[PDB]
């Protein structure tokens, strides 16, 4: 909704997407660049098989 | 670049407090996946509060 | 530019017929929707009579 009412009468499903009913949003800052706040090392982003 | 146009507060006191307390931050947004023929989200519009 | 050839006529009665009487206007067509992920028509060809 462009503007914060809601009672019955807005439309708040999207219509022809459909997309949102499965996948939902990715609104995260991504992770964390550090995982100790004082001294830096690199970790990876491995693949699986 | 925060204005609402005082005026607007002597003709419309609901709208100024929903304008006012409840910005909207308008964005677009999208996925894309690689190898897939499903049609997907691609330039969805949204309020983020 | 309404020509058929009147030689046509002295070997095929039946398509000078169809052809002079039944005038053809092809014509492409398409939908656009603004928010959907939908596949719709886009060029389709029809002939209006």
């Amino acid at each position: 909704a462009s503007e914060p009412i809601f009672n019955t009468s807005i439309n708040l499903t999207p219509p022809y997407d459909d997309t949102s009913h499965t996948v939902i949003q990715n609104l995260s800052m991504p992770q964390m660049l550090s995982f100790d706040p004082y001294y830096e090392s690199t970790f990876y982003v491995v693949s699986a098989d | 670049l925060a204005k609402i146009d005082a005026t607007l507060t002597k003709v419309d006191m609901n709208a100024a407090y929903i304008f006012a307390l409840r910005p909207t931050f308008p964005y677009s947004y999208g996925y894309k996946q690689r190898f897939s023929n499903r049609r997907l989200t691609t330039s969805a519009v949204c309020y983020a509060r």
